[PDB]
């Protein structure tokens, strides 16, 4: 069986994935 | 300045001992490790004598 | 190096 | 969750001057990180046994 | 009409595209610069914004500004941001800056400037007054020119477009 | 002290425990050679008997 | 090239010194990457040597970071892909895609 | 008398594309981090020259 | 008279600072190039042997 | 067998999750309610106002439709606790057909 | 340049069953494709300055 | 296969969980903020009439 | 021998893998101290201007120096954000070799 | 009087921004978790604490 | 090291052997040369300082 391309938590989503963008406070 | 340069010795100080401590959790590895080294041995010597 | 399975030179600490 | 606790030492410690506490948080984190490393021992105890 | 990329980071527009969200978002814009001092367009967050006071007039002075713009669009280059240089309309101001840029910063005449930018853009139409401006920086970096000013029946117009002039 | 000769106090404090670590390091790679060949040694002569 | 009969005038289109005399037919001789352009992260010559040499990663121009392996392991099962570290999302991007860093078993013993 | 243990059974085929693919994954992230660390230092000394 | 002083100071300025960035980006590039091709040429090595 | 028991492990892990995930969008819908309260007894103070003050001006512009985003905040995680609760009730009927079949 | 040129040369002598393209041989072709690379962008930076 | 796309299926709702999350947490922010800004201009107009 | 050829490949990339590490922890020291270094620029525009305010009528007059100590806090302001980003992309890409080294020692 | 005034404002306004800084650290620390990438091991953390 | 094994080395502080040229001539250096690049950063700062 091949399961490192069918698991349901394999597939993480590529590019950065809406990676931390925070402005500075205040 | 004299607190300035106070803070830049500080870091490379408290930098270094990072990989101090590092090292010396390296070294504490393989020493438990050896010192395992010792125990089995006396297998192979129990069934040569 | 020198490949796990053919070790057979000890280390030069030790003469 | 060690490297969690740990960067969160690092930057509470770069607090300025003032406001740097010996708040609750801080003993906790360093609880956090004894007691996680008494585990990673236990967990490496039992390895070996396996 | 719409967004003409010059360069890697360059980019040639109108007012109204300018003032579009989805076009800034979607080519990751960070600079837009404002020839015109007539237009106003909404502020957006993430763009920090420039703008070069000037008119549409035979008598306008863009030479001031030729160099230090140029120099804001390279420095922008290398902290890997993109500028839009947008106009009232797109046609004339914005561009002769574009012109400006490409000289000091490739290598190339004014001649291959404009032929690069008539490509790319088809609606480009320098006004006269700003000709000779273009045509006094050519002599500054390379000592030679290739775009001359000459007088036609019509009157004063630089030699690329004398032929359809003639006609 | 004067500045000069304080700076290198502090330099060559963390040069005497940077030193270490690589005399540390070359222990930890010879004593693992170690473990590698009383294994490889130990198996070829309980092969021979 | 001028010949004899046209006559003098037409021997002045090829400039020669004494330095050229003596070459046979005599008249002068006549007449994919580059990092000169810019490029940014992901794009590099490196890139441009990752599909032809021996590795095979193809990019996908609609997500710049991921990569798409000529020599899949199972081509009967959906395909798999190979993430570039870094980069950068807008907008969400939803798509759960197989990334894979080697072939073998879920959980191994050594890890 | 031929008995086997009931684990994963790969063929010389797997084996071979898990050495390679995990060879070319380290052989395009040391570029990847090497183009990271390069910008950054151009950046860097932009915006320390622009402040002065 | 006044428009004229302040057009050469800042002339002076913009020559002067496009001059030092170059500078200074070269320092890094010749750097890199430098450390690149040494890293090419040892991998190249390895293969042959 | 064991691949029944596997799938049925991962199973287990992530239904949990999802129970904590619908705890912390209820969690946050009281804590959205105390500024949401302040903003009220703000607009309450605003029409105390006498004479020519009495005013729609930039504060009560921007107050109201203050209001009203925290209203559509709260029935946004509202909304995102049903559909959360049904397929954490799926997953459990997952479960108990994983478990008969083992 | 000249060295990896140099490698490329003695290679091409490898007898017939030994005429293989190997990974070395492809490494080889793209060092001197990317030594090319590195004087252009030398040259390059030396007319800007 | 069920529990593989029940499985599955959580997954994306907690994409939109936590995407949620930020999105919301960012808005109420920035409409809290613009609001004591449009109060603070408001309290120097009304004073500099006072005096 | 193709058990041996392929481990002493995973040795070599294993090697050439922990000096990148090592060496790119080297500019997350440096990006951290100069993005520190900046918020201390931006303390001295704040400081100058509150100053510059304590002027009163004719002294209160505007001037080149207001507007360009205006253009100067929005602008150093930008560049922090910029850095910020910045940092946070190396400290991924340090993540992404941890992983991976860990994977390359797993089968070795 | 002018004078005191503003020594006092001056004074008050520096605990004002020392307490904007260290806000924003604690806010960051807080929003850290265990899937973030910014993570990295300090040791010394635990040890040496002022 | 603090046992039987204990010997005596007499070491090179580095101020004598280093590569302190910065010029443009000793510039690209090596990757052999752990020059003390702390001790260089603290004294370049502090030559101009005393300037």
């Amino acid at each position: 069986t091949a399961q490192l391309l069918t698991d349901p938590s394999v597939q993480k989503s590529p590019c950065s994935v809406l990676s931390p963008m925070t402005k500075p406070k205040f | 300045e004299r607190v300035n340069d106070l803070a830049f010795w500080k870091s490379e100080i408290t930098h270094e001992l990072d990989e101090m401590i590092g090292e010396t959790n390296a070294l504490t590895d393989i020493k438990r490790r050896l010192e395992r080294g010792l125990i089995e041995t006396e297998g192979p010597l129990q069934v040569s004598r | 190096d020198r490949f796990p399975h053919r070790n057979l030179t000890h280390s030069l600490s030790l003469p | 969750p060690l490297r969690v606790a740990q960067t969160r030492l690092y930057q509470r410690s770069h607090r300025p001057n003032v406001e740097l506490c010996r708040d609750n948080a801080q003993f906790r984190l360093l609880s956090e990180v004894e007691e996680l490393n008494m585990s990673l021992r236990a967990l490496k105890e039992k390895l070996q046994d396996a | 009409y719409g967004l003409s990329q010059i360069t890697a980071s360059l980019f040639i527009s109108n007012s109204a595209v300018a003032n579009d969200k989805l076009t800034l978002s979607n080519n990751h814009i960070t600079t837009i610069i404002n020839v015109s001092a007539e237009v106003v367009n909404t502020f957006f967050e993430d763009i920090q914004y420039v703008q070069v006071p000037v008119s549409d007039a035979p008598n306008s002075y863009l030479y001031d500004f030729f160099d230090p713009i140029a120099d804001h669009i390279h420095g922008v280059e290398m902290r890997n941001g993109r500028t839009l240089l947008h106009c009232a309309a797109g046609v004339s101001r914005s561009a002769t800056l574009c012109l400006a840029y490409l000289m000091k910063y490739h290598n190339m005449t004014l001649l291959d400037a404009h032929t690069w930018t008539k490509t790319c853009r088809p609606i480009i139409r320098p006004n006269n007054g700003f000709w000779e401006q273009l045509i006094h920086y050519e002599f500054k970096l390379f000592s030679r020119n290739t775009v001359r000013m000459i007088y036609s029946p019509i009157g004063l117009i630089p030699n690329i477009y004398e032929k359809e002039a003639y006609l | 002290s004067v500045p000069e000769t304080w700076a290198k106090f502090t330099d060559d404090n963390v040069l005497r425990s940077q030193s270490e670590r690589a005399a540390s390091a070359k222990l930890r790679e010879e004593t693992e050679n170690l473990l590698i060949v009383t294994a490889n040694e130990m198996w070829n002569q309980f092969n021979k008997v | 090239n001028p010949k004899l009969e046209e006559g003098y005038p037409a021997f002045r289109r090829p400039y020669m010194t004494a330095l050229d005399l003596g070459v046979p037919g005599f008249f002068p001789p006549q007449e994919r990457f580059t990092t000169t352009c810019h490029y940014a992260y992901p794009a590099s010559l490196a890139l441009y040597l990752a599909q032809q040499d021996p590795y095979w990663l193809h990019q996908r121009a609609d997500f710049p970071c991921l990569m798409e392996p000529e020599r899949q392991p199972a081509p009967e099962v959906g395909k798999g892909y190979l993430l570039l570290p870094g980069c950068l999302c807008d907008h969400h991007q939803r798509v759960k895609v197989p990334i894979l860093n080697r072939w073998g078993p879920l959980m191994p013993f050594y890890q | 008398t031929l008995s086997f243990k009931p684990s994963e059974r790969y063929r010389l085929s797997d084996w071979r594309t898990n050495s390679y693919l995990l060879s070319t994954n380290a052989e395009r992230q040391r570029d990847a981090s090497h183009q990271i660390r390069q910008e950054a230092r151009i950046l860097r000394n932009e915006t320390n020259n622009q402040i002065v | 008279w006044y428009r004229s002083n302040l057009v050469s100071f800042q002339e002076s300025n913009s020559s002067r600072h496009n001059s030092e960035r170059l500078r200074v980006d070269t320092s890094r590039l010749i750097q890199d190039k430098y450390q690149q091709i040494r890293k090419t040429q040892a991998h190249s090595t390895q293969n042959l042997g | 067998k064991s691949e029944l028991c596997y799938e049925l492990d991962r199973l287990l892990t992530e239904n949990s999750s999802m129970d904590t995930l619908k705890r912390r969008l209820e969690c946050a819908a009281e804590e959205v309610n105390c500024p949401l309260q302040v903003a009220l007894e703000c607009l309450y103070n605003r029409e105390k106002r006498i004479g020519i003050d009495l005013v729609h001006d930039n504060v009560e512009k921007n107050l109201i439709r203050e209001v009203d985003l925290l209203k559509c905040c709260q029935d946004q995680m509202r909304k995102l606790a049903k559909r959360i609760d049904f397929q954490i009730r799926d997953n459990r009927d997952a479960q108990h057909s994983l478990e008969r079949d083992i | 340049l000249k060295v990896a040129q140099t490698r490329l040369d003695e290679r091409t002598r490898r007898p017939n069953v030994e005429l293989c393209r190997d990974m070395a041989q492809l490494r080889l072709v793209n060092e001197v494709y990317e030594v090319d690379e590195t004087i252009q962008t030398l040259q390059q930076r030396l007319r800007d300055s | 296969r069920h529990a593989q796309n029940m499985r599955a299926n959580s997954i994306r709702l907690r994409e939109e969980a936590e995407h949620l999350f930020e999105t919301l947490s960012d808005q109420m922010w920035k409409q809290f903020t613009n609001t004591n800004l449009a109060f603070n201009a408001r309290i120097s107009e009304e004073t500099d009439v006072k005096n | 021998r193709e058990m041996e050829s392929f481990y002493s490949e995973l040795k070599w990339q294993e090697k050439n893998t922990l000096e990148e590490i090592a060496e790119l922890q080297g500019d997350i020291r440096r990006l951290e101290e100069d993005l520190r270094r900046k918020m201390m620029n931006l303390k001295l525009a704040h400081t100058r201007l509150e100053s510059r305010t304590y002027r009163s009528n004719v002294e209160l007059c505007r001037d080149q120096t207001q507007y360009g100590l205006i253009d100067e806090v929005h602008q150093l302001e930008a560049t922090i954000n910029t850095m910020k980003q910045k940092l946070a992309q190396t400290q991924n890409a340090l993540d992404a070799l941890f992983k991976h080294l860990a994977r390359i020692q797993a089968d070795i | 009087q002018i004078r005191l005034n503003r020594e006092h404002k001056e004074s008050c306004e520096m605990n004002w921004s020392d307490k904007v800084e260290v806000y924003n650290i604690d806010d960051t620390c807080s929003r850290y978790t265990n899937e973030s990438t910014q993570v990295q091991f300090y040791p010394h953390s635990s040890k040496f604490e002022e | 090291p603090m046992g039987r094994d204990a010997a005596g080395q007499v070491w090179f502080t580095g101020l004598t052997n280093s590569e302190p040229g910065d010029a443009w001539y000793k510039l690209p250096r090596a990757l052999d040369t752990p020059y003390r690049e702390a001790h260089t950063r603290w004294h370049g700062c502090f030559q101009s300082r005393q300037r």
